[PDB]
């Protein structure tokens, strides 16, 4: 109904492939490789979408930049969720079609406590039974959920884009209030996620070098610029609970 | 940046 609506679904991304070679057998390297692939080229995605939101360009231009990259892999991860409940029923984690975790996978990359995590914010699209509006409205404002705690260089513009992403998020819900405190309570378990996934990143970046891993150019300096950044508790999310 | 030499 609304235009509101209308723009979330005209804008929202295609299917991104990681490019994974799925007939050699499994490897730490080889699976961290084409996730950091993917994450390029989802970053790459996200952009174009964040861009194209609705009063995005009301925000000064480095707030554009700094919001999209500390708020990232907040964004993957929810999405990420939603394609695995929408595919295959969260049975599996769905990074990709080309790209799809088993347990196995799960174990082999290192990643399991945090794709178990994963796969349980996934698992919560259906028990909440999440529609594909309240999902695309709770996304684009994620990209509004985490900032530096010195704030931005525009932080009225910022508050007010937020206030409006909740405000139609409230729209599209409508004791119906009890609604609302789940999603705000899903958004805000997105956080602690997307920090166990900046830390492994992190981490990783750092070890790179020296366990084979390639790290694609514009990977490598979010992860070492502006990660640190969340990390060190400078940039901290926005959290509806406390 | 190479972000923001992209944007
Ligand atoms: C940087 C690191 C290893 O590549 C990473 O976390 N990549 C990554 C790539 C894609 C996706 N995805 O949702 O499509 C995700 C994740 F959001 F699931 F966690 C992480």
């Amino acid at each position: 109904q609304p235009i509101f609506l209308n723009v979330l679904e005209a804008i929202e991304p295609g299917v991104v492939c990681a490019g994974h070679d799925n007939n050699q057998p499994d490897s730490f390297a080889a699976l961290l490789s084409s996730l950091n692939e993917l994450g390029e080229r989802q970053l790459v995605h996200v952009v174009k979408w964040a861009k194209a939101l609705p009063g995005f360009r009301n925000l000064h231009v480095d707030d554009q930049m700094a919001v999209i990259q500390y708020s990232w892999m907040g964004l993957m991860v929810f999405a990420m969720g939603w394609r695995s409940f929408t595919n295959v029923n969260s049975a599996m984690l769905y990074f990709a079609p080309d790209l799809v975790f088993n347990e196995y996978r799960m174990h082999k990359s290192r990643m399991y406590s945090q794709c178990v995590r994963m796969r349980h914010l996934s698992q919560e699209f259906g028990w909440l039974q999440i529609t594909p509006q309240e999902f695309l409205c709770m996304k684009a404002l994620l990209l509004f959920s985490i900032i530096p705690v010195d704030g931005l260089k525009n932080q009225k513009f910022f508050d007010e884009l937020r206030m409006n992403y909740i405000k139609e998020l409230d729209r599209i819900i409508a004791s119906c209030s009890r609604r609302f405190y789940q999603l705000t309570k899903l958004l805000d378990s997105v956080q602690p996620i997307a920090r166990e996934l900046h830390q492994f990143a992190f981490d990783l970046l750092i070890k790179s070098h020296m366990v084979s891993v390639d790290f694609p150019e514009m990977m490598a300096e979010i992860i070492s610029v502006q990660v640190p950044k969340i990390l060190s508790g400078k940039v901290k999310p926005i959290y509806f609970h406390t | 940046t190479l972000f923001s030499q992209h944007y």
